[PDB]
């Protein structure tokens, strides 16, 4: 819920600025006296400025599992956004 | 009765902690590895694994195992650093049709300037 960026010029640079940073892709979002970096901020901050929920880019960490003996599942795929933990449970039974 | 969950050596870019929800409602949070005592027959125990990357990493895999057992949980890690923004494929008017629309910003073609590539 915090975002500290500096003169970010793209969505990629924004996302790399921190786990709480999000990017507004709304056309003309930038005013005359503002840098493109204004598009980069926390979700609540962008909503305040009128960016619609579906125009806020916010890649998020995800865990997908698949399917034994002692441990399950057997396979797990994690998509990791820097600074944002991906969580999944492993079950042990004998 | 003593069950430890651990993983093979990882690069400095990956951090992993374990939450151990043992029997008798005994729970350990954010430890270097899973650790529970007891474990009655057919009684399952759960460990919550949390993986955090410090940067956009290169894809790789690693394994999680319970010490003393041959079972393996294969973990594949991939970066989540790309934005899936809207492009201009369905509107030649975007950026006045003289620049590329990239996540809300127009990257004007040479000779064109302006936030919407309208000037010059
Ligand atoms: C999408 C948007 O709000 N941008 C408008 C565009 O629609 C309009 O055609 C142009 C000229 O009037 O000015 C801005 O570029
Ligand atoms: C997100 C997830 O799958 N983790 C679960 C957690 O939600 C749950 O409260 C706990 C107790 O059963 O087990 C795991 O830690």
């Amino acid at each position: 819920q915090e975002c500290t960026k500096f003169k970010v010029s793209s969505c990629r640079e924004c996302i790399e600025s921190g786990p709480g940073c999000t990017w507004c892709q709304k056309l003309n979002f930038t005013g005359p006296g503002d840098p493109d970096s204004i598009r980069c901020d926390t979700r609540p901050q962008l909503l305040m400025r009128g960016c619609a929920a579906d125009d806020i880019m916010d890649p998020t960490s995800l865990a997908e599992t698949q399917e034994q003996k002692q441990l399950s599942p057997q396979k797990v795929t994690l998509y990791l956004r820097p600074g944002q933990a991906a969580a999944f449970n492993v079950t042990f039974r004998r | 009765s003593r069950v430890f969950l651990d993983h093979n050596a990882l690069p400095d870019t990956l951090k992993v902690t374990y939450d151990s929800f043992c029997s008798n409602g005994v729970t350990h949070r954010n430890q270097p590895r899973g650790d529970c005592d007891g474990v009655q027959i057919n009684v399952p125990i759960t460990f919550q694994v949390k993986v955090t990357a410090t940067e956009c990493i290169q894809e790789q895999s690693f394994v999680i195992r319970a010490l003393g057992f041959t079972d393996i949980v294969t973990v594949q890690v991939l970066p989540q650093c790309e934005c899936r923004c809207r492009d201009q494929s369905r509107d030649r008017s975007l950026c006045h049709g003289k620049g590329f629309l990239e996540c809300g910003i127009c990257r004007c073609d040479t000779g064109y300037i302006g936030k919407n590539c309208e000037h010059h």
